[PDB]
C-alpha cells in the first residue's frame, strides 16, 4: 500500500568531463544535483574497468574495453557493445533504461548513439 | 574479532562514521579514497592476528624457538 | 623486349580537379629578427 | 588378364594457404653452418648455441597460434649478408629476422627487401631494431632496456619474439593491444612519452588493462605519401594486400602463362577466376563483401594507339572484342575490410 | 555423462599403395599418423578377400572379388558392389560412413567414385 520512497538527491565532487581533472569553486567542490550525479556515475564507470582494480566492488566495471583492439568484426560487436553498456549501466538503481540507436562506421573510429532514461 | 574486521565491514563502518552533505554512492571518490585505506587496514588487521600466533610459545618457527631456549 | 606478366597493383585516391586556393591570407610586417618568409601552415607555430 | 581395384583417397580445401606464415631465421654459428627448417616443436639441433636456442624458443610460441613454418639457416658471422640474401631468394619467406644485424647490415636488409617488393614485385617483410627508413614492408622496434621473465633481452631477441607473435596472430585479430604474459619488468615510461613513439611510428611495449601490452601496430614507415593515405599506415592492410598479391601471382603463373592462349573466351575466364579468388576473400573478414573486376579500356585505348588503328567508325564493345596481342588488360575495385582497434561513441 | 573417449592415432608400417612392397625409411617403417593409418587399412581389407585365407577374422573381408569375372549385369550389380563396400568398410570403428557415387562404363574397365568420412 505505501508508495515506494524517492531517492534522495545524490550528491558528490564535480568536474569537466572534458578535462578528467576535479574542480574547485573557490575551494568547494562543486555541487551536483538532479541529472548531475548519474553523469558522473556514468563516466566513472564506462571509463575504468572493475577486473583491473582489486578494489572495486565485483558487480561493478565493464568489458567494453575488451573490445578495444580489434579482437573481432564490427557486425556483431556492435550489439555484443550495447549489451555490455546495457549490463554496466542499468547495475544503477538510479537509471531506468539504457538504449542504444546505431554504430556509425569511418576509418578506424567507430561513433555511436546511445541513450539514458532517469527519474528526475 | 580480527575474523569479523574485514574490508567490507570497517568500510560500511567509516562510511557510517563520516556524515557530510554529499550523498554516498558506490564509485564515489571519498567511496574509493577510504576504500583503499580500509584495504590497507583489513592487511594490518591480518598481520595482528598473525602477531597472536607468532607470540604464542606454541606452534614457533627456528628463530622464535632459538630465541626462547637462549 | 622479352615479353613476361606484369601484373601492376595501384591505390584509388579519389582525384578532383583542384580550382584557385581561395583563404590564404598574406601576411606581411617588419621585424629585425631572421628576415624573410615564415610561411607558417601548421597551426599555433610562432617563430622566434 | 587382370584388371585390379586400385583406390586412391583425394582431398579437397575450401581455403588455399601460400607463402602466409613463414618465418626466416638466420643465426651466425661456426658448429652448425647449414640450414634447417623446423616444423615441428621442441626439434633443436645440438650445433646451436644456448642464445640461438633462446631465439629458437622466443620464436616457437605465438599469440594465439604457434606460427607455421620456422626456417633457420646457419652460417659463419663473416660474408653473411650475402650468402642469407642467396638463400631468401631461392626459398621464399614472409618475415626476417636477425640477432647481430647492425645498423649497415639492416640497411642492406631493407635495400634488398625494397628491391624485391618494387622489382621482383615479391611481397616481403623484415622486422628491424633501430631503422629509420622510408618503407612500410620494414618493422622498426624501438623499445630499449626490455627485460622479459626478470631476464635482460636484447632489442633484436624482443623484436625476433615480436615476429614471431605476429606470425601466430590471425588475420581477423588485430596486433594492437595484444598483452604479454612473459614480460614482467619494463622501465616506467609516461603516457605522452609512449604517445609520442608510436606517433613518430615507432612499436613500443605499454602497461595498461593490467598487463603489458603493445600500444599500437602501426608500420616503421613514417611518412606515406598522399596516395597511402592512413590505412597504408598499418601493417595490417599491407598484409592482406600483399597476401592477395602473392596469391594472384602464383595462380596466374600457375595456369595463365603458357598453357592458356589469349582470347576473348580466355579473358572471360580469367575474369570469372578472378571473381571467384575475389569471393573467396569476401569469405573471409579481410576485405569487403562488394568489389568488381573489369577489363581495363583505356589500356587497351593505349594498345590501339601503338598499334596505330583509327578509333573511329567502330562499336565501342569491338575495343574489348579487338585482340591485344597476347596481352590482357584489367581493372579491378576493392577495399579492405579490417575493423576497428579503437571506438569513440556519445550518450544522451 | 562422461564424453567418449577419443580412438588413440594408429600407428603401423607404412609403403606405397602403388608400390605394394613395404617401405624402410633408414631401417624404420614409415610412421602413419592422423590420416595414414585409415587408408592402409582400407587398402589391406579390399585387396583380399578373407574367404581365401583361414588365418583371418570371419567379419574380415569383401565379397567384390565375386562380382569379378562378369558374374552378373552392370546396373544391379553398381547398387550391389556400393553394398558389399560399405558392409566391407564401416566394419573399421574409426571410419564414420562410406559413400558412393556412382560408376563409370566403358569398355571392360568400370571406375567408381566413393567417398569417406573419418574422424581426424
Amino acid at each position: 500500500l505505501p508508495k515506494t520512497e524517492e531517492l534522495p538527491i545524490f550528491r558528490e565532487v564535480a568536474w569537466d568531463f572534458e578535462k578528467d581533472e576535479p574542480i574547485l569553486e573557490k575551494g568547494d567542490f562543486k555541487i551536483i544535483e538532479k541529472k548531475e550525479a548519474l553523469k558522473v556515475w556514468i563516466y566513472k564507470c564506462i571509463k575504468t574497468n572493475r577486473y583491473e582494480h582489486e578494489i572495486y566492488s565485483l558487480e561493478y566495471g565493464t568489458e567494453l574495453s575488451e573490445l578495444i583492439g580489434q579482437k573481432y568484426t564490427k557486425g556483431l560487436t556492435e550489439s555484443e557493445a550495447s549489451r555490455f553498456i546495457k549490463e554496466a549501466l542499468l547495475i544503477n538503481p538510479y537509471i531506468l533504461e539504457v538504449n542504444v540507436k546505431s554504430a556509425n562506421f569511418n576509418r578506424d573510429i567507430l561513433s555511436a548513439n546511445v541513450k539514458v532514461s532517469t527519474i528526475y | 574479532m580480527y575474523s569479523d574486521q574485514t574490508y567490507e565491514v570497517i568500510k560500511n563502518r567509516t562510511l557510517e562514521n563520516i556524515n557530510l552533505d554529499i550523498y554516498k554512492g558506490e564509485g564515489s571518490f571519498l567511496n574509493n579514497m577510504v576504500s583503499g585505506n580500509n584495504l590497507e587496514l583489513s592487511k594490518i588487521y591480518l598481520e595482528l592476528s598473525k602477531m597472536h600466533k607468532m607470540a604464542f610459545i606454541q606452534d614457533t618457527y627456528n628463530q622464535f624457538l632459538d630465541k626462547r631456549v637462549n | 623486349g622479352l615479353p613476361s606478366i606484369n601484373i601492376s597493383f595501384k591505390e584509388l585516391a579519389t582525384t578532383v580537379k583542384e580550382r584557385s586556393a581561395r583563404g590564404i591570407i598574406a601576411m606581411v610586417l617588419k621585424d629585425a629578427k631572421a628576415l624573410g618568409l615564415n610561411e607558417i601552415h601548421e597551426k599555433e607555430d610562432i617563430p622566434v | 588378364p587382370s584388371i585390379n581395384i586400385s583406390f586412391k583417397e583425394l582431398a579437397t580445401t575450401v581455403k588455399e594457404r601460400s607463402a602466409r606464415g613463414i618465418i626466416a631465421m638466420v643465426l651466425k654459428d661456426a658448429k652448425a653452418l647449414g640450414l634447417n627448417e623446423i616444423h615441428e616443436k621442441e626439434d633443436i639441433p645440438v650445433d646451436l648455441s644456448a642464445e640461438n636456442k633462446e631465439y629458437i624458443n622466443l620464436a616457437l610460441m605465438g599469440n594465439v597460434n604457434t606460427p607455421n613454418k620456422l626456417l633457420v639457416y646457419v652460417i659463419e658471422g663473416e660474408a653473411d649478408i650475402q650468402t642469407a640474401l642467396d638463400f631468401l631468394e631461392t626459398k621464399e619467406f614472409n618475415y626476417l629476422c636477425m640477432p647481430k644485424a647492425v645498423e649497415a647490415d639492416k640497411t642492406a636488409i631493407k635495400n634488398w627487401i625494397i628491391k624485391l617488393r618494387d622489382i621482383d614485385k615479391v611481397k616481403v617483410k623484415a622486422v628491424l631494431g633501430k631503422v629509420v627508413g622510408n618503407h612500410e614492408g620494414i618493422i622498426n622496434f624501438t623499445t630499449e632496456d626490455v627485460l622479459v621473465g626478470e631476464k635482460k633481452y636484447s632489442v633484436d631477441e624482443f623484436t625476433s619474439r615480436v615476429a614471431g607473435l605476429i606470425a601466430g596472430t590471425p588475420l581477423s585479430q588485430s596486433v594492437t593491444y595484444t598483452k604479454l604474459s612473459d614480460v614482467v619488468d619494463i622501465p616506467k615510461m609516461t603516457k605522452v612519452d609512449a604517445e609520442s613513439r608510436v606517433n613518430k611510428g615507432e612499436l613500443i611495449l605499454i602497461k595498461e588493462a593490467g598487463a603489458i601490452r603493445i600500444a599500437r601496430g602501426v608500420n616503421s614507415l613514417t611518412e606515406l605519401t598522399a596516395e597511402k593515405g592512413e590505412m597504408f599506415q598499418k601493417i595490417k592492410i599491407v598484409d592482406t594486400l600483399d597476401i592477395i598479391h602473392s596469391d594472384i601471382r602464383k595462380v596466374i603463373i600457375d595456369d595463365y602463362i603458357g598453357k592458356v592462349t589469349n582470347s576473348y573466351d580466355n579473358k572471360c575466364l580469367l575474369i570469372v577466376a578472378i571473381k571467384s579468388y575475389l569471393e573467396e576473400l569476401e569469405k573471409s573478414a579481410l576485405i569487403e563483401s562488394d568489389s568488381t573486376v573489369e577489363i581495363d579500356f583505356e589500356a587497351q585505348k593505349s594498345y590501339l594507339k601503338s598499334k596505330g588503328v583509327d578509333l573511329s567508325y567502330m562499336t565501342l564493345q569491338e575495343i574489348k572484342e579487338a585482340n591485344t596481342g597476347s596481352k590482357v588488360f584489367l581493372k579491378a575495385k576493392i577495399k579492405v575490410l579490417d575493423a576497428m582497434e579503437d571506438i569513440d561513441l556519445s550518450i544522451e
